[PDB]
């Protein structure tokens, strides 16, 4: 039955580890896809790990030059959580170098973006059947969340961006029903920049935390209801969430230009005026990961926070991060619980290899005892194909 | 997009001087990737200023940069003799991905004047036997390197067959230049004499040869 989604976020006081696939480590021997931009999404029965393959396997010559994010060989595929993304356990979803996927409660909705940079087309599938398409309206690379979309009452929503990555672009909100685009609104957000949003439903509405790649070291956000009436803004906290960023300082409810140039996909959970912030430990590179609870960070500009939980050591590689929820239909709780995943990028550009890939770890919020630690990728690089 | 720069600026030792890039500041929410370069003759440019007010390690703190509106400025305090070189500004824009300015030649004044030592040679007998003739006028040890040459034959100015080089700095910080007059052996011995007049800072030195 449909996913109602009228519950508020469960209040959390920590993060318990949910999955770790150890892909790249197992990829040294087994047959494992070279992947990047992974994300988790759950149905009322199970949870799955979606990812964008490169049409190639680790330790194979076809993994050469797989920095390039866009090629006719990348495909959106999925496998159970904590499992290695192998061709023997992965289900095919769509041909895409930019993707998004969510479950409305009756069928998997998948959004696959492929085509040329000037004519990219997003293929929408509902139960693997093509139900709609949408073409790039600004002829500059069309891209989407790279995380799960958010479904409420039977309608699923997502964010897409069309235009420059180093300047003002165009951002649209969509409301999909059974894979059919039924309403869209272009956001009136001058001087804002939205990319790779992490959207979660919260009491019949949706709030996306996104990445400002143009002039932002804090994270932009947009919240909307089913009629797609929206509100925009930036996380005001002085605990900056993007990477790169400046040191923790006085924040702003607008874009922070200092280290405002290109960033990393991230997430955040708003609780009143508090915010759970997931970010890298390093200020310059994609190293380490931590969760920070700022009780007034959503509307206040100071740098003070009360809780910090270590996720990945400051010395070890991290990458994309995104939110994913577990609805009461799945958990039996009375509120929609928040969780999140972390991509662990290995190889190029930071390491001496011919390839770039990533593994994943995931945590779910609980109101009970937790602990901070480091759950890194753990692969010993370079691999045999890099010699 | 074009970055405009003063063609020449001049100052004395101890004086401060400001060059001014007056090009890219565009595209309001985009950033400013503005940078400055110093280039001595025969050597590669040296990054003095980037990111407009930032300065890399090893560069003297006498150099500083600023920008206001569409004009960037490079300020050099306490002018030294080694600062005499060419200066360029640069900028990254979405439209054009870098634009080096036209350039500014910085001159450090105070140096004494020097009249040119001119030597004029008639054509060799060995060249005339090959039915060719060339007059060699050689200009040496003049300061600064600005000069113009006029050829004549019996008080009559001649323009045909004049090839004059651009001035070049010697190893002693003075300049040199040469001029060549091509003639047929008839034009050489039919005229009474030939003269090479080298006018430098209004003062003209002259030399004359004859067959
Ligand atoms: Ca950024
Ligand atoms: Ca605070």
């Amino acid at each position: 039955v449909k996913l109602a989604g009228n519950s508020s976020l469960c209040p959390v006081s920590g993060w318990a580890i949910y999955s770790k696939d150890n892909s790249v480590r197992i990829g040294s021997k087994g047959d494992v896809f070279v992947i990047r931009e992974p994300f988790i999404s759950c149905s009322p029965l199970e949870c799955r790990t979606f990812f964008l393959t490169q049409g190639a396997l680790l330790n194979d010559k076809h993994s050469n030059g797989t920095i390039k994010d866009r090629s006719p060989y990348r495909t959106l595929m999925s496998c159970p959580i904590g499992e290695v993304p192998s061709p023997y356990n992965s289900r095919f979803e769509s041909v895409a170098w930019s993707a998004s996927a969510c479950h409305d409660g009756i069928n998997w909705l998948t959004i696959g973006i492929s085509g040329p940079d000037s004519g990219a087309v997003a293929v929408l599938k509902y139960n693997g059947i093509i139900t709609d398409t949408i073409k790039s309206w600004r002829n500059n690379i069309l891209r989407t969340q790279e995380s799960e979309c958010a479904c409420v009452n039977g309608s699923c929503f997502t964010i897409m961006t069309d235009g420059p990555s180093d300047g003002q672009a165009s951002y649209k909100i969509f409301r999909i029903e059974k894979g059919k685009i039924v309403k869209s609104v272009e956001m009136n957000a001058p001087n804002y920049h939205y990319e790779e949003c992490s959207c979660y439903p919260d009491s019949s509405e949706i709030t996306c935390v996104c990445r400002d790649n143009w002039h932002g070291s804090n994270r932009p956000w947009v919240s909307f209801n089913q009629n797609l009436e929206y509100q925009i803004g930036y996380i005001c906290s002085g605990v900056f969430g993007d990477n790169p960023r400046p040191n923790d300082k006085t924040g702003s409810c607008g874009p922070v230009s200092s280290n405002g140039a290109n960033g990393v996909k991230g997430f955040s959970f708003k609780y009143g005026n508090g915010v759970w912030i997931g970010r890298t430990k390093s200020i310059s590179s994609r190293k380490g990961f931590e969760m920070i609870w700022d009780p007034n960070g959503w509307t206040g500009t100071d740098n003070k926070f009360s809780i910090k939980q270590d996720i990945v050591g400051i010395n070890e590689w991290s990458g994309y991060s995104g939110s994913f929820v577990q609805h009461p239909e799945l958990t039996g709780l009375d509120c929609i619980r928040p969780c999140f995943w972390v991509e662990l990028i290995r190889g190029r550009p930071e390491e001496n290899t011919i390839w770039t890939s990533g593994s994943s770890i995931s945590f779910c919020g609980v109101n009970s005892d937790t602990v901070g630690w480091s759950w890194p990728d753990g692969a010993e690089l370079p691999f045999t194909i890099d010699k | 997009s074009v970055l405009t720069q003063p063609a020449s600026v001049s100052g004395s030792p101890g004086q401060s001087i400001t060059i001014s890039c007056t090009g890219a500041s565009s595209d309001v929410g985009d950033y400013n990737y503005v940078s400055w370069y110093q280039q001595h003759p025969g050597k590669a440019p040296k990054l003095m200023i980037y990111d407009v007010s930032n300065r890399p390690s090893g560069v003297s703190n006498r150099f500083s940069g600023s920008k206001s509106g569409d004009t960037a400025s490079l300020t050099i305090s306490g002018l030294q003799a080694e600062d005499e070189a060419d200066y360029y500004c640069s900028s990254y824009t979405r439209s054009s991905s870098v634009v080096f300015g036209g350039g500014t030649k910085l001159t450090v004044l105070g140096q004494p004047k020097a009249a040119p030592s001119v030597t004029l040679f008639p054509p060799s007998s060995e060249e005339l036997q090959a039915n060719k003739a060339t007059l060699v006028c050689l200009i040496s040890d003049f300061y600064p390197g600005a000069v113009t040459v006029a050829w004549k034959a019996d008080s009559s100015p001649v323009k045909a067959g004049v090839e004059t080089t651009t001035p070049s700095k010697q190893s002693n910080n003075k300049y040199a230049a040469s001029s060549y007059l091509s003639l047929t052996p008839e034009q050489w011995k039919s005229h009474r004499s030939y003269s090479c007049q080298v006018t430098h800072e209004g003062s003209t030195v002259e030399k004359t040869v004859a067959p």
